[PDB]
């Protein structure tokens, strides 16, 4: 249901990782 | 020259990217592309009629994996949204 | 004699393409 | 009963879920506020 220098640091917990 | 992060001048406009063949239609009166926040994004060639799309070209941040100096001094270096091939 | 120009005389404001957006 | 009414409790979110995009209201603006800051952000380039 949802969705230059600048850049987008990945999450540190992985989505997978957010699961468990 | 193509797939190659390169410094372009075309008709009007500059910039530096990765100019690559594109799966694009553009019409045969517009000149230039655009992406949503207004970012270039395709470019008509003035001498032959290719749409070519462009991909800024590789950086990131670096940032350096150490632990401590009181430790050792022996460190790694994390190339930030990369792939091993640029660097 | 008057008519009405229901939604006609929109012409592309540039050479500027653009996709799937509203601009 | 209690464990069937948990149960049947269970599936009602997955309609609501389902039916309502609405339903995730907060989460989409956390989303969209920082789609919009971005996107100023990303305009601001084209001021004189
Ligand atoms: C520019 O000139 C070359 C001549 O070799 C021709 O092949 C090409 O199609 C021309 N481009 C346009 C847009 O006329
Ligand atoms: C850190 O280095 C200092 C010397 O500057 C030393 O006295 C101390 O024991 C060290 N700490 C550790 C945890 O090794
Ligand atoms: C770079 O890494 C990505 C992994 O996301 C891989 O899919 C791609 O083929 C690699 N390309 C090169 C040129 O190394």
């Amino acid at each position: 249901k949802v969705t230059n220098g600048l850049t987008v640091l990945p999450p540190l917990l992985t989505d997978e990782m957010i699961a468990q | 020259v193509k797939n190659k992060c390169v410094n372009f001048n075309f008709n009007g406009l500059t910039g530096t990217g990765v100019l690559t063949e594109s799966n694009k239609k553009f019409l045969p009166f517009q000149q230039f592309g655009r992406d949503i926040a207004d970012t270039t994004d395709a470019v008509r060639d003035p001498q032959t009629l290719e749409i070519l799309d462009i991909t800024p070209c590789s950086f990131g941040g670096v940032s350096v994996i150490t632990p401590g100096t009181n430790t050792s001094n022996e460190v790694a270096v994390l190339y930030q949204d990369v792939n091993c091939t640029e660097v | 004699a008057y008519t009405n120009s229901f939604t006609r005389g929109v012409y592309y404001p540039d050479k500027v393409f653009r996709s799937s957006v509203l601009h | 009963l209690i464990a069937n009414q948990f149960n049947s409790a269970i599936g009602k979110i997955q309609d609501s879920l389902s039916s309502t995009a609405s339903a995730l209201g907060k989460l989409q603006d956390v989303v969209n506020q920082n789609a919009q800051a971005l996107n100023t952000l990303v305009k601001q380039l084209s001021s004189n």
